[PDB]
């Protein structure tokens, strides 16, 4: 009698990497890379914000067609490529650190503040900013100007006495001519000071025009402060002052900002990735390298293949 | 062993036979279970297991910035390309270890086999024993069953295998 | 092999026997000092090598600084979840190696003891040996001592393993 | 007869993980990671100064509390949690990277320099330092103030003839007021330049209150240059300067700062954790991530546990 | 197998023979080309196999700088240290995979040596067969071609070997 | 009949790690740490600058000596220790950054514009630069006087129309003394501004000496800007400005610096590093850890032996 041992074999098997050899026959491979996205981004379990041409700094300060995004949250803040201010025009030092921060906190949480803009006159307009076809301005903004032709310098003491932390936003304005600075503050040169106990900012405005954006010859520079519980918000200004009208919130937590012109679907995926969600089973992915979420590694090998089978024939 | 069974779909490891009842296999499930459940371990532990991260810094640029920017995106390659060797050497050593674990459970196989019949087989090279009772069905499926008897045969095996 | 024996203490491997004298066990002290050589190896390679360093990035934060941490900190959480991965895979291609080490190991004295032996017994599926001379003692000692000489006994236990 | 062969077993092994299964019993197993520290900082073989409330920043201008760390050395400065400085209140721009310099160093040790500071009156003092129950100064600052209410312009060329670098501290003061300007200064603004043939520092003082810290509405801030061997440091100013009595040297070396609150015992051990030191012989720790001197790795993992024995039962 | 073959140039692995005609040996082409095979395919997957890289970070440093120099310094050196610990890791389990590969090898040309010679010959603890046929070269050279046919001397090969 | 079976072995065999044994003898191991430079940089495949005392910012600026690097490009520059300047003397703040961008365009193309420099006096010069033995100047700045004691306002709008990148290189002159800046700019204070419609720098010159460095203590500072297509440079200065000429060209790249003194020979090799080229076949190198092109990783194992025999005897 004869008793044959032995293995089965496939008319057509797959081809993996060994130690030894780089091209082994193999019954089934699990491939392990997740080449493919879906091609739009999942809405769940991640809370998204679609961001409809509204950059995190336009929606933070109040865009006019940002409107939408007053006190809105989200694990993840998508930027699309087409979107453009439609404001008056703005410059923010270190653009990056601020959206970082707001990006991280996760929340456009905000609330109004009892300012003593006193001496001063508030809100003001320019043709820049249309809401409602009038001319306005960025809504967490105030611009200040001179009342009755005087400028008298500001000085303002706002504690925390909350028990977090408080982000104020607040800029300087830069007018194209002495013309200008002389016609809105009534000052010939301006300065402003901000401190809190643990540092102090101060901006000298620069005057002079830059070239023309939406025919405006001027700028304002956006600049930020964070008040410990415990401590007071100082603000000395005796002219371009853009005035915070209140805080946001700052929060630990979990979420970000994705560049993406991928469209919201309706899906469920943990993984998500500026070309859409990826499907999170495979170990590695190379898709892309920026992600959000429980997202495989990226690498750079188009394919993995990890044996599932045994030698093939 | 000199080659696979096409027609085996029952099990990935087994037996086929040839005796004066007929030719025949049938796969050896235990055998095939270990080998199974190895596999599914591995895959488990790799699989379906990710890591989650939000905030990151920036990898993808516009414009030039000078040495910070030269900074983050040479931290960045570096964690790729790091990464990308780990996911290579990982795949290809649980792949030598795939090819080395199924030809080790094969051989186990082999062994089993041989340690039951005791005496009564002779291993050829093709992977096949020469079993030298003339058994026909029952003897086959008490092996596949881990229950044949080497000493009911060994007094008319071994005189058709020494003596002649 | 089916199990281990509880009550082996002195050595990792060894023998157990029983013959016409009484049944006892004894370790066989080249075949464990060689596994646990190769164990200590491995250990005396890693456990009590560590690097110097002395100053380096600040890990901890209290306050939110911008860009410039979120790298600093997204270098140092870079290098903790990789070197987190190079600890699990080293452990477990470690104990892998141990495991099959140490089984290896045992094989070689399974082996040992066949090729010694020659022909002089069988190969029995729970890891024990049929000696076909009926030894007290003295053969037993002679195989742990690697001095058996199959040429004494092949005459009288050929004829009690194939003869009947 | 019967020959048996076999593995030792025990009543009770032990769990590891390998690569084809995560949960396998072994006879014996040495855990890889240390958790738990000693619970004490070690006093030996590394060289440690406690920081009893003392900000290495503080002993190194020179605090009424810090006087006992003049020319101190130390492989390891160790801050306390509670430290708070007790002096006249300071900013430090980039006040991290004054301190990693500082730390690395490794020492205070500080000579002092003829420097010319004519035609001012030097000494000058607070309520808000005192020592001995009067009022003093940091020790390592040289308060200049008017003199006969003049305040010229200082210039002062001190050379590096030595073989070593020198780092010079020095600061800018900020006074309240225009009242206190003037008072201290005789001037009605002030302005430093520090220079050195490869860099230079210029400093505008900013006049205007904070809020009060200790009762006092003014800063003092500090800025440091190095002078290389053949260079000459120049300081020119023309007030609100705090200058230099001497100099620190830098010392290339093995030196760093830990922030910890455990106490210092009398033991030996290499390896120093913030939760005291750590037996050094596992190759990995979970215990913390910041670490001094010959440490194993930090992992994630809660354990690893490593057989030294062979499959049980 | 006891020691190696200090005058076996023509292979890695091979053969040595005492008959009546006289004492020689010869490489066995097939297993030492299967050895080199494995062995040049693993040092082309790693010699010759560079990236290339154009701008990168500063790595050396004259003067002090602060901060951004420290995690400049940081990242460089974490990166070489990583990259200390891969090569060697790489190397050890190369060398030690190469060590098993050799002597897996010989395994395999023994176990395919008793197979051929399907009990006509007996296994000695030097690495040796004591063949029971009194064959003079030609199954020498039968047994390196694979043509040995072990129908050919059972009937003498036994009677010299059980029967004495 | 006897057949044996067994291994060839070698009368001397070298020594290799494995995972279980730190030394285990065997016939032949491949040595995988080029340790050895060639000791020379080769001259192909890679386009390579030699940079005879040429830093690559004195070759950016036309420096008296480094004339001979007009319009070069290079796949690397390379610096020698030996590199000192000899013009006038220059500060760049953030030199690191200019130094790099410039090295990663990997060319000096320069193109001259047609500035309009009106109202001033164009090619001042100094005593520092001395080319063809006359008094000269950076050869791709313009150091503009007044002219007729009259420095009026400049305002230069150069726009970018081409499809590429325009880097401008300008800087700011720093006078001795208050005698000086009145002298050369009939202005008893200078301010310089440009603008792109992205970004804003300004700076404010720093009157006073600096140590004599060449017998001169004032010093020339080195801005940068960079103008994308679409936009407009605009530069308004009232003093002190060291005009740009033209511009120079951004490429992306591969081109990079290395600091050597390694001579170039005739030889081709595709890895260089600061100790000459080294062959590129093994995969690690314990030479140097900064490289340029396909070279092997750095180590810091003096050795690795790859066995590619077996174990011996
Ligand atoms: C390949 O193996 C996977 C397990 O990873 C299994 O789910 C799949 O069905 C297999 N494919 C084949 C050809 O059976
Ligand atoms: C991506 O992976 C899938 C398997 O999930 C495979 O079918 C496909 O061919 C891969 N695509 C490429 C080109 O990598
Ligand atoms: C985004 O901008 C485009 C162009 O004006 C406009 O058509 C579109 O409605 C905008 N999306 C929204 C809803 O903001
Ligand atoms: C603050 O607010 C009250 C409310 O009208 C006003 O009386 C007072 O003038 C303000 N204080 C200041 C800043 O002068
Ligand atoms: C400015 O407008 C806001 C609406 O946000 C209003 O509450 C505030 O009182 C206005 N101030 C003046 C001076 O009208
Ligand atoms: C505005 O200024 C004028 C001139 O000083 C003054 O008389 C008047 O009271 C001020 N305020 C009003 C009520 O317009
Ligand atoms: C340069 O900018 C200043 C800003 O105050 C302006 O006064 C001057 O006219 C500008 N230069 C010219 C002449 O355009
Ligand atoms: C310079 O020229 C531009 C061109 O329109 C003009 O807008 C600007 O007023 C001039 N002066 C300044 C302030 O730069
Ligand atoms: C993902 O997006 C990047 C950048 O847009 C692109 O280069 C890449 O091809 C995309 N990958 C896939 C899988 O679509
Ligand atoms: C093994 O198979 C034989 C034949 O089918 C059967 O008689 C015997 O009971 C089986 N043994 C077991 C317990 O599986
Ligand atoms: C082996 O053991 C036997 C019995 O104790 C003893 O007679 C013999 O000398 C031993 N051989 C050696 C050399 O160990
Ligand atoms: C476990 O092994 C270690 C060696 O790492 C040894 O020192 C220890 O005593 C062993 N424990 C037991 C149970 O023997
Ligand atoms: C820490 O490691 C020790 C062994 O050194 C072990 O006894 C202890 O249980 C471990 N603690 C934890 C909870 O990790
Ligand atoms: C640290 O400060 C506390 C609170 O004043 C004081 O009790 C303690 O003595 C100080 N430690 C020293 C010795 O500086
Ligand atoms: C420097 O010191 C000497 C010593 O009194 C003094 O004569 C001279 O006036 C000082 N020089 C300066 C800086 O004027
Ligand atoms: C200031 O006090 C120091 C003590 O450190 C003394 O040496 C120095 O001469 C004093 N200067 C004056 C003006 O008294
Ligand atoms: C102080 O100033 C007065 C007024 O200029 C002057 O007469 C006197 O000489 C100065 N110094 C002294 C000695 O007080
Ligand atoms: C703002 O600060 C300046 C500092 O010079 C001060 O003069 C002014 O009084 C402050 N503002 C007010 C009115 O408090
Ligand atoms: C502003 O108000 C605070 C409140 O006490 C006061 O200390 C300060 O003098 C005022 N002015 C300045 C200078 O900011
Ligand atoms: C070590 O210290 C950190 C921070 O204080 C703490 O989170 C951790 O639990 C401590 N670990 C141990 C082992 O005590
Ligand atoms: C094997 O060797 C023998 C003796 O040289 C020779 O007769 C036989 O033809 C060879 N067989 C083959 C096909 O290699
Ligand atoms: C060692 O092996 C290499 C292959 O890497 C080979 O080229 C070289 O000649 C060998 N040396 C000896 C001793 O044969
Ligand atoms: C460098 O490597 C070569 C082999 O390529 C070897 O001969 C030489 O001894 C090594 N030098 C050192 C000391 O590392
Ligand atoms: C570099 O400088 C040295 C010293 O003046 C000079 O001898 C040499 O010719 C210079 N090299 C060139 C050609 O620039
Ligand atoms: C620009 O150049 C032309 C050419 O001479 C000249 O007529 C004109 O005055 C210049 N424009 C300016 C900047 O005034
Ligand atoms: C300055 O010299 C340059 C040569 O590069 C010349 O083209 C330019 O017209 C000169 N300008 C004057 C004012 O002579
Ligand atoms: C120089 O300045 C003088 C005085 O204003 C003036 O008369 C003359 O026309 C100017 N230019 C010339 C041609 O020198
Ligand atoms: C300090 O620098 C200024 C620069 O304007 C100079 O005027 C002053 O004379 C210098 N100080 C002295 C007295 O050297
Ligand atoms: C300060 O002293 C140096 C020493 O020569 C001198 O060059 C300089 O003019 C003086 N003043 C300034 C401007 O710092
Ligand atoms: C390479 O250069 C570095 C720095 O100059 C030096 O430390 C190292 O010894 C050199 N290595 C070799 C192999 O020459």
């Amino acid at each position: 009698a004869t008793l044959c041992l032995g293995h089965h074999a496939v008319p057509n098997g797959t081809i993996v990497k060994t130690i030894t050899n780089d091209r082994i026959e193999v019954t089934n491979a699990t491939e392990l890379v997740q080449n493919s996205s879906i091609g739009e981004i999942c809405d769940s379990p991640h809370q998204i914000l679609d961001g409809e041409n509204c950059t995190l700094i336009d929606a933070l300060l109040g865009d006019p067609q940002c409107d939408g995004f007053q006190n809105k949250k989200w694990d993840l803040f998508v930027e699309r490529s087409k979107a453009y201010s439609n404001c008056y025009p703005y410059d923010v030092p270190d653009y990056a650190s601020l959206r970082s921060l707001v990006a991280s906190s996760g929340t456009l949480e905000f609330k109004n503040e009892s300012f003593n803009w006193t001496g001063v006159t508030q809100n003001g307009t320019s043709s820049a900013c249309i809401r409602g076809s009038s001319s306005s301005f960025f809504s967490r903004l105030n611009w200040l100007t001179h009342l009755n032709y005087t400028y008298p310098a500001l000085n303002v003491t706002m504690p925390n006495k909350e028990q977090f932390d408080k982000l104020y936003i607040w800029g300087v304005h830069h007018p194209g001519t002495d013309k200008d600075q002389i016609f809105l503050y009534a000052q010939s040169s301006g300065r402003i000071t901000v401190s809190t106990k643990r540092s102090q900012q101060a901006v000298i405005p620069n005057i002079g025009s830059r070239p023309r954006i939406r025919d405006i010859p001027s700028r304002i520079s956006i600049y930020w402060t964070i008040v410990k519980p415990g401590d007071i918000l100082l603000i000395n200004s005796t002219g371009n002052l853009i005035a915070p009208r209140g805080y946001f919130k700052i929060r630990s937590g979990k979420s970000s900002i994705m560049r993406s012109d991928a469209p919201i679907g309706k899906c469920k995926s943990e993984c998500i990735t500026p070309n859409g969600s990826i499907p999170n089973d495979k170990p590695f992915q190379n898709v892309n390298r920026i992600t959000y979420g429980a997202c495989p590694r990226y690498v750079k090998h188009s394919t993995l293949k990890l044996a599932t089978g045994m030698r093939n024939v | 062993i000199e080659n696979g069974w096409e027609g085996m779909v029952d099990g990935w490891y087994g037996f086929r036979h040839q005796n004066s009842e007929g030719r025949g296999q049938a796969a050896d499930l235990k055998s095939t279970q270990a080998a199974i459940d190895q596999i599914n371990g591995k895959l488990n532990r790799l699989i379906g297991k990710t890591n989650e991260k939000f905030h990151q810094i920036e990898k993808e640029f516009s414009e030039v910035e000078g040495r910070v920017q030269d900074l983050e995106k040479y931290v960045e390659d570096t964690k790729i390309d790091l990464w990308s060797y780990n996911a290579e050497l990982l795949v290809a050593l649980e792949n030598q270890h795939t090819i080395d674990l199924t030809d080790s459970e094969m051989n186990k196989l082999f062994e089993k086999t041989k340690k039951q019949l005791r005496e009564n087989a002779e291993d050829m090279g093709n992977g096949c024993f020469k079993i030298y009772h003339k058994c026909d069905n029952a003897c086959i499926e008490s092996i596949r069953n881990e229950t044949y008897d080497h000493n009911v045969y060994r007094d008319e095996a071994l005189n058709n295998r020494f003596q002649i």
